[PDB]
């Protein structure tokens, strides 16, 4: 059934899930007309399709274009969602296809229940943890693909840069959230502390700074007081 | 006017004849119930005194034969048998008759309710759902479980009504999965009207059937048949309008009849709801959406 802090570590063994947050697929910004009416205009938008074993992502971009004379974006957005997601099980070989799929927003579970239809044995489950992953457009590298499509693509990358090489998943997962928690929370002052440092360089090939273990423990520290401070400058505490 | 005849009644038991039912007292001199209306399926039901479980019955057409009632003291039940010797049953009956020890099915001139309640249901149609090819009328009770049901043990003993699932393949064309999924038409139009169930009538006498096995009997898989079957016609959005208009008047005489009492358990909220204020057709139930909200407002 549903995913939560109890069965944690079933994220981190070695049968095939993938998470699915359709957040940052129907993105607008809302402005005011000549009339002074309101009006929306879309931007491109993502999927983010994660593997949290292996740090693989199937980043599906979204063009404006999708939505052009279509009614009800909100709720096609989350069609169009679930339509993609089995287009890229089915682009899967066999061996490599999810048994589970795990959405981040209830509200995904009917579309793609019914588009994998044809995979009755791929489990589609909820979640109860309040995962960060709205914030991956607050990623540098991802936004920039986003926002430079001009046409529908899908673009792969391994959130996790290297890490795997030095930690495990369950650890590699902990900093990505951590991560995202603190760019969602204040991005500002996320990207300061990630990005304040220039002698700290991201590699071409990766998306997050090259930092040693010691400066990961500094970095982790860095972000966690600031999620906490941020609780308290919201609740005053 | 035809005539159930009872061979006698030796255990206490609430007997149902149609939406009718009295009581009759361990071993009362009662043989049976005269002056049922030509021209309609029936039903006489039963529960007995000492164990409310088990509500049953047996759906029949006077039409097809002469029937008579026996309690089995083995089985421990009423059971609907057939005579197939047309004097012995006249012979019998008109002795039952002359000593008045049947009672009249007692229906007021002015009443269209048992019609209303079935006006699309046929015995052919009943014997397919309840397969029992030896016997010309069909049992059902309280435990009996659905096709569907199993699915998700007895064969032989299942309501085999057809089987709706709003997330199946067969509900839901390759490639329209959003459109098919929000809107039910060609699911009901081309799978369940052209393909299945050949014209609405036949339709219209399935769900007539669930509603009368879960009112009759609190036949749970009934229930879910009669609301699936309601919310497949109010989710589409193109249903021929004399379908919608025959609908509101199916819906408002089960509504009318339905126990004030078993509304708790016998209606669904999620469905009435979603067919009377949310559905295409939430405009279209007049008469049914007035007699649920003077009825039912609790639910809604
Ligand atoms: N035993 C016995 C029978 C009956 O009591 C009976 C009663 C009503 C009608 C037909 C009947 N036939 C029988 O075979």
């Amino acid at each position: 059934g549903a995913m939560n802090s109890s069965n944690y570590a079933e994220l981190f063994n070695n049968d095939i899930k993938l998470f699915v947050d359709d957040t940052n697929v129907y993105r607008v910004t809302v402005h005011k007309t000549f009339e002074g009416n309101v009006a929306t205009k879309a931007i491109n938008g993502c999927i983010f399709t994660l593997n949290p074993k292996t740090g693989h992502l199937f980043l599906k971009i979204i063009h404006t274009s999708v939505w052009a004379g279509q009614k009800r974006l909100s709720q096609l957005a989350k069609w169009k969602t679930a339509e993609e997601v089995s287009a890229l099980v089915r682009s899967l070989p066999k061996e490599e296809q999810p048994k589970q799929i795990i959405v981040t927003r209830k509200a995904m579970l009917d579309p793609l229940e019914v588009h994998m239809l044809d995979f009755p044995n791929i489990a589609i489950r909820p979640t109860e943890l309040r995962l960060p992953f709205s914030a991956a457009m607050s990623i540098d590298k991802l936004s920039d693909v986003v926002m430079k499509a001009t046409e529908p693509q899908m673009v792969l990358f391994n959130i996790y840069d290297d890490w795997l090489d030095r930690i495990s998943s369950y650890t590699a997962f902990s900093r990505l959230t951590l991560l995202l928690r603190a760019l969602k929370t204040n991005e500002e002052s996320a990207k300061m502390i990630l990005l304040s440092d220039p002698t700290i360089t991201i590699k071409s090939y990766h998306l997050w700074p090259s930092f040693t273990d010691e400066q990961w423990i500094t970095i982790e520290s860095q972000m966690r007081d600031l999620i906490l401070t941020e609780y308290g400058r919201k609740y005053n505490v | 006017m035809n005539t159930v005849p009872f061979t006698s009644a030796p255990i206490e038991v609430t007997i149902g004849i149609d939406q009718y039912s009295f009581n009759v007292k361990e071993n009362q001199p009662f043989h049976g119930i005269k002056d049922i209306p030509i021209g309609h399926v029936h039903v006489i039901h039963f529960q007995h005194a000492d164990n409310s479980s088990m509500r049953y019955g047996y759906w029949f057409d006077c039409r097809m034969g002469n029937f008579y009632i026996q309690y089995d003291p083995k089985d421990g039940l009423y059971k609907m048998m057939e005579e197939r010797d047309g004097a012995k049953f006249e012979n019998i009956v008109h002795n039952f008759k002359e000593r008045q020890m049947m009672v009249s099915y007692p229906k007021i001139d002015e009443d269209d309710t048992w019609y209303n309640l079935t006006e699309f249901v046929q015995m052919d149609k009943i014997r397919k759902i309840v397969r029992k090819d030896e016997n010309q009328f069909s049992y059902v009770d309280s435990s009996m479980t659905t096709v569907q049901e199993n699915e998700l043990s007895d064969p032989a003993h299942s309501l085999n009504y057809t089987v709706i699932n709003f997330k199946s393949r067969e509900a839901i064309r390759p490639g329209h999965e959003m459109e098919d999924f929000l809107d039910k038409s060609y699911y009901l139009n081309t799978v369940m009207l052209q393909g299945i169930f050949k014209n609405s009538s036949n339709y219209f006498g399935e769900l007539q059937f669930a509603f009368l096995n879960a009112m009759f009997f609190g036949n749970y898989g009934s229930s879910l048949q009669w609301h699936a079957m309601i919310e497949l016609i109010c989710s589409s959005a193109t249903v021929p309008k004399h379908m919608l208009d025959k609908l509101d008047e199916i819906l408002y005489y089960q509504i009318k009849t339905l126990p004030e009492q078993y509304s708790d358990i016998l209606l669904n909220e999620r469905v009435w709801n979603i067919c009377l204020y949310s559905s295409f057709q939430k405009n279209s139930l007049h008469n049914t959406e007035k007699i649920m909200e003077n009825k039912y407002p609790e639910l809604l």
